[PDB]
């Protein structure tokens, strides 16, 4: 018991760490997504142009 | 004469419609005659409508 939960301890280490990278990545990729709902805003001007939609 | 005037001052007229614009698009020659949308909200429906008729 002693032994198996050392080594269960460092099991569960492990796992947060994955937990925690995963995190991050979505951090930015919300970021770069709000970006997006600014440019869709931004795009319904009537005094834009084909040229400048594009 | 008096008409020799009142057909320049009419030429303008026409003058200004063709070229009042906001940096290249035309304000007064029918493209506005059906309102344009601006959108003033965060979430879609919450537009306010132009309407400029030919001039």
């Amino acid at each position: 018991q002693v032994r198996g939960l050392e080594v269960g301890m460092r099991n569960a280490n492990d796992a947060i760490s994955i937990a925690q990278i995963a995190e991050g990545a979505m951090q930015e990729q919300t970021n770069m997504l709000q970006r997006m709902r600014d440019l869709t805003i931004q795009s319904e001007n009537g005094a834009n142009s084909t040229a400048d939609l594009v | 004469s008096i008409k020799a005037e009142m057909d320049q001052l009419a030429t303008e007229i026409d003058s200004i419609g063709n070229s009042t614009a906001f940096g290249n698009t035309k304000l007064l020659t029918g493209t506005f005659s059906a309102g344009k949308v601006f959108q003033v909200g965060h979430q879609e429906g919450e537009d306010i409508k132009v309407t400029v008729k030919a001039s």
